[PDB]
């Protein structure tokens, strides 16, 4: 148990979230023509 | 229908269907029989729903059935009612499908462009759909009405 | 010198947060030095 | 698309409102649905093995795998097993859907031409699909197997 | 600087609103917490020298920093580092009484990063020291005070890093 | 606030808060609840205090509401009353803070300059504040009134 | 239905509070207005037939409605419309005495829109007639009474529309 | 209230308010200010009226506060006093309204049924109200007392 | 309404089948239970007033509902609530004798939810009261009878919720 | 309360503990509030006794019956006088903060005294209970709780 | 504990708890929450208290940690510190209990005999406890310190 | 004997552990319950004679036991039985204050079964009496206190049986 607890408290948990490369990088979606084979997919492609 | 939606999400992810996704499909197939009954009810009442909604619309908008207005004249008034009938048929299709997609492909894409060429006012069309919803809701039982309402609301949102 | 915004609200701080719960939760209970007959007649929700 | 949507589309071209006869066809699908879901879960869990068994039956221990064969070299071998997986995943999708259309729209369209340019042998691929079908049939069980088989056969016929 | 009472007032003043019951309740909340805070502050002031000593022992000393060519090598630098530690402690105590983190931003946090970079003081080591002080402080103040004390220490640490 | 003032003195001296200073903080937090009630009373009576004080001021100074005078006209009279309201709000803030500093920053620094540009007479403004004090005192209990008086007096002193 | 006095009472009853000075002030306000209202009501009752006549002249008659194919064409329909006008007037008078709009909602307003839509009576024209009655009434009652009278007429108009 | 009653009678007759009815309204509005004071007096003396009346009731009816009796025990005695307080509040409402209608809706309809389920004796409740009347009468001036008496009497009549 | 005997008959009548042994067995089952049910019904009828009193004491009274601003505040509302409680009890007794839940659906359950929603009566509290009555009833009737009694009470509760 | 603390210390043969001293301090602060509670009951004394008496006689018809001890004017007065005595003792208790004052005057030898008189002890207890209920109503809730303890003790003793 | 003591006295007398005894129980339960905090503080600072006290003791008594002395050597010094830790744990137990009894049973009865067999000097042990008290007092607030002091003093009194 | 506070202490002492938060929580739980318990104890002491009377009436008296040849026949035996009942009540009250069942084991429960068997006192009847006392006590103490009181009564009953 001790070896998986923080040595220091982490008293404001929000600070320690949102450290690093921002989440935006992971959130975003990729669009391809191979996915386009539908009328809605195509509309998403174009908007993108 | 719903199942198509689930498959499409899986294909995008390039994965087999998730258990949770599969469960939702199971729920949908069970719900379908109830949905069919709701659709059946509206189909039977279709003629009256259209008629009542039309009258309400014309009262709400005198202009549409006026010499300037698009709806004016017997031929034109019939066409306006035919349009209302079309939208009702689409709504029934939606309820059985469990998704707006069937409705959307036939009626909501390019609708703006079509009506603009016709010169029909889009807001009036929306009012007609709203009117149909109110009539339909009354005939439907409350829970059934809520289900039907969602599809009706989508149409109103689309033509807006 | 550019003036600085507030990162944290007063209520987020632990001691205040606690004191708010204590007044908020069990805001309505039984009042001492109030005759019981007056207390039983008192309304909690008030308006609404 | 789907069995449900197929019924809807047939009515829409007619312009007819949904009728009891139409409803009955939809009802038929709904009963089959539960079986299909169970079959799909079986296939997903055993997918890796299904491919392995089918490869063992047809692809490996063959000229293809031997030098000068289409599936020779790691890169080509990996490509072939990737294709096998595709066929399996799409067939599973089709079985749930109850419609062969998805196979036509994604898998079947342009595959023949792609394979001819690549020099991949179609008949061997078809053989592999048939092998997968046989393995799948066992796992899913008889009632499910009939439904599963039609989609596999559809892929084979297209290729 | 700003304190909880003034913070409420300022929020109302920008709105132009007279003080209302909801605002009053927040003020009332602060007033109850006040007594605890004062006790904590007195504890910290009395044990300040020890708190710094313990924290330095935990993180700063017996290290490359203290060894020649390290940032805390030479008496002058050593003395500077412990003076900085004392500053952080004093300001945290002020913040705890105030009930607001603003004073830390206005006095300690503003320009610290830039100062340290020019000096070549290591920020991560400093942060380590602050965290160490927090742990020691938490013990002395006791549990109710500890949570309140910790947030200001963490605020300093986040600012520096 | 009292606490802010104490902290500021300590920071200038570069020392931790003295025990005596800490004791004063303790006393202030105890007093605060009483102070809140005093402030609440004035807030409730605010509308009437302003109205009564305005009338008294205009009686005391006919000139301000005369065609020559700054206050004269509806628009101008409203603004004069708005100013009185502002000062009352500031006083309430002061009572809860226990210090004049909140009052001082918002209202007393640059006040001379602002009013001179406006051409409003400063002594009249002071009279208005005095008038408000008298009204406020009557509604407050004697000890409460004394506390409130100090803040009112400060304002009068500031506008001199 | 409800009246102003009862409205105050009901608000206090849900709170469970005894009547207080602030509440008393609202009641006192009503009592002063009361005398004016009584005078206005008597004026309206005496001139009711004329009020309707004048309002009809202003909006309803000499119009397409009265002409063949119009809603108010035929004696039967004409008589119906003036009967409705009388209803609105009587209820507005009741509301004015009461000092509360509730009676209008409970009796006149409830289901009227739906009834009219089924009948094909034109709502906008009806609203026009109500507004016309208001103007005529305003004259007879005199200015102080007119303000009070107007709100109830406007309430009816808003409900119908 | 008086006004509600008059309107209701008129609506039943389908007529505008009669002159006589209008006159009664006029009288009521004149009386109102006096009525407000009477109500205010009772509100201030409420706590003592209830206490005194309770004691009188318990003297009049030893049984109610006896082991058999409903009122017996602290919890129960408090509830009995709470009920007396409720009725007093209703009476004040009545005086301002000038009619028993406000009283009647809250307190007199279904009262028999409620008390029968509780098993509280209705006559004892009536005695308590009578007791409250006597206390209230003493504090009120004679004319004021007569007005208050009518409302008190109604309550006693309603519940017996 | 329908009872168990009639329910069997009706099922056979739609089939057009003459009564058969399997059907007879179901009827026979009911006949054995019958004697117990009759005894239970008599117990409930005699103790009905008390049952309601006890159940109200358990859930409804000494609560926010009875306090001002609560649904059961005012004598009129209090009386209404206890009247509803009596209805539920009487119908449950009828259902227990009948051996069929249908009567509850036909009379009590139909439209109740909608009525309550318009009235603003709280369904969950009502359900609570029904459950309380069930508990009291269970005691009086005794164990064998209680099982039979409970199902009808539960049926009412499920319908309302 | 102070006497009690001293006595415990003397038994232990030690000076009073700080904690014990603190309790004494709290008691002296509370005393003023206690005096007010006692004052309230004193003012209402006449009515409390009268009301309690009536309740008791309703509860026990027998005591005021030709056979019963309480029967007759002289006897009924004595019964009420006894109730008054107990109320006076209760007030003394509240100010003292201890039952000891009550106990010495009223609860030791009470059984023996009443047995000679032939007065029924349970009836006396009921009268004290009755007085408690009347007293509770006049007192505010927190005040009533304090008063209740002393009343309960008497009932327990009897 | 306080409560145990009260119960035991009652049982000896074969009576229900006296009002006075009950009052003491009430006081104790109110005090308990404060007591818990005091105990918690010392527990957290335990490691430092022991360390500081040890150093003080060794300075006060060089001999104990000298080749002749009992405490001398690493093993022995650890044991001496362990003993100090034990006594601190006992003190915390005492504070929560509100009585010395918990302390007394574990640590003060037979202590002389145990240490005499060990040959540890009792006065030195007492000094160590005194040292611990001083450290503990500094960390505690004044009122808290007084409470803690009593328990510390008892230990010192017990051991001589 | 032992009490809840001491029980926690003793458990920690055998482990040698300093008091920890989990332990603190148990102590804190006791402290909250304490005030209720004190009130309950005072209620029981005042009503002790009646509690015994009621319980005896419910189970012991008007029975074969009191009739000649029964265990509680003769004044001497009757007096003994009510004395035993008082013991159980007093000890249960002690246990409730303590928050621990140990005192019951140390004083009442030890050797009781054997004593009763030699005496020929009927255990089941005694248990019945204890249960009866519990029910009476539950009423007087009120619900929150009743749950706490019940466990000790049940403990006695289980020991005897
Ligand atoms: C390791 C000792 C420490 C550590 C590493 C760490 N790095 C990142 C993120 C980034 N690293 C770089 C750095 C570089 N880009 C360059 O071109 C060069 C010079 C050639 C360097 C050194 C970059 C650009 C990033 C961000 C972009 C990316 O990650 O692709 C992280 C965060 C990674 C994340 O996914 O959040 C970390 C943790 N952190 C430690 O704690 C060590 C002290
Ligand atoms: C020896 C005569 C005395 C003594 C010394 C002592 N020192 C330490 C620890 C440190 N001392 C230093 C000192 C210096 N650092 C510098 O930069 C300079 C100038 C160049 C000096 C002289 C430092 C930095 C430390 C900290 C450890 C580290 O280097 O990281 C100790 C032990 C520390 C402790 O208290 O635990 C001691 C014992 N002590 C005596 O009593 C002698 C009189
Ligand atoms: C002529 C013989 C007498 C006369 C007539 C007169 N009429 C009006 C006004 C109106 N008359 C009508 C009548 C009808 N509307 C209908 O639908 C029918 C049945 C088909 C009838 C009979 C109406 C509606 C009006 C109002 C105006 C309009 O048409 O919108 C007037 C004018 C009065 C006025 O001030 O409006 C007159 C003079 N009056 C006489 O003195 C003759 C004896
Ligand atoms: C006059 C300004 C307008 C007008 C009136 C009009 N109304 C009707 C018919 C009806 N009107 C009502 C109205 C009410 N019934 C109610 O119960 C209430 C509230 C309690 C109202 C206000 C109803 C129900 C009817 C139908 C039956 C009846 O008249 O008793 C008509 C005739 C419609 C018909 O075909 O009979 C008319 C003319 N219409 C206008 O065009 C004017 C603007
Ligand atoms: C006192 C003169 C008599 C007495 C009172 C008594 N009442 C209850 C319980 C209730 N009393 C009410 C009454 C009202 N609710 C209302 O809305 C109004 C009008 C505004 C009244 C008067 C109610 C609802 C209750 C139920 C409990 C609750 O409030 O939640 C009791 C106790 C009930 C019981 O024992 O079951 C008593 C004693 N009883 C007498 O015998 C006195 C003569
Ligand atoms: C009659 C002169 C008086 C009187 C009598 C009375 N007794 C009871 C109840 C009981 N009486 C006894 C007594 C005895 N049991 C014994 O073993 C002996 C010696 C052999 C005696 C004398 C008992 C055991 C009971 C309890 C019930 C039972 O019999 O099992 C009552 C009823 C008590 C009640 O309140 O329920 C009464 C009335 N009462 C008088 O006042 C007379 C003066």
């Amino acid at each position: 148990q001790e070896l998986g607890t923080p040595i220091n408290e982490r008293s404001i948990p929000e600070m320690y979230v949102n450290q690093g490369v921002p989440a935006l990088k992971r959130q975003r979606k990729v669009f391809k023509q191979s996915q386009a084979t539908d009328r809605e997919s195509f509309d998403a492609l174009v908007t993108a | 229908s719903v199942l198509t939606k689930a498959i499409v999400n899986a294909d995008a992810e390039a994965r087999y269907l998730s258990p949770g996704e599969l469960d939702r499909i199971k729920s949908f197939v069970a719900s379908g029989e109830r949905r069919l009954r709701i659709a059946q009810t509206l189909t039977e009442a279709r003629e009256r729903i259209v008629k009542q909604a039309g009258d309400q619309l014309f009262q709400k908008r005198p202009d549409v059935v006026s010499p300037g207005g698009n709806a004016y004249g017997e031929k034109m008034t019939a066409l306006c009612l035919r349009d209302l009938d079309y939208y009702l048929r689409l709504v029934t299709y939606g309820i059985v499908a469990g998704d707006v997609t069937p409705i959307e492909e036939i009626g909501i894409i390019g609708v703006k462009e079509m009506y603009n060429s016709l010169q029909t006012p889009i807001p009036a069309v929306a009012e007609g759909v709203r009117a149909m919803k109110n009539v339909a809701t009354s005939l439907l039982s409350g829970d059934d009405a809520a289900e039907a309402g969602f599809y009706f609301d989508y149409l109103v949102g689309a033509m807006q | 010198f550019k003036p600085i915004r507030s990162k944290m609200d007063i209520a987020s701080m632990p001691l205040v947060q606690a004191a708010l719960k204590e007044q908020q939760a069990t805001k309505t209970a039984l009042d001492m030095s109030r005759p019981m007959f007056l207390e039983l007649g008192r309304s909690f929700k008030g308006a609404d | 698309q789907d069995a449900i949507t197929a019924v809807i589309n047939n009515y829409d071209v007619q312009g007819k409102y949904l009728d009891g006869a139409a409803l009955d066809k939809l009802k038929a699908y709904f009963t089959t649905g539960a079986v299909r879901v169970r079959a799909a879960a079986v296939i997903s869990s055993n997918a890796t093995t299904i491919i392995k068994e089918a490869a063992a039956k047809a692809l490996i221990y063959s000229d293809l795998t031997r030098p000068g064969g289409n599936m020779y070299t790691t890169r080509r071998y990996a490509a072939c097993i990737r294709d096998m997986d595709y066929f399996l995943r799409y067939a599973t999708y089709a079985m749930l859907a109850g419609d062969p259309s998805i196979l036509d729209e994604r898998v079947l369209n342009g595959l023949k031409e792609t394979y001819n340019s690549l020099g991949v042998p179609i008949a061997a691929t078809v053989g592999g699909i048939q092998a997968m079908k046989e393995v799948v049939g066992g796992l899913v069980g008889p009632d499910a197997a009939k439904e599963a088989s039609i989609y596999f056969d559809y892929l084979s016929s297209g290729l």
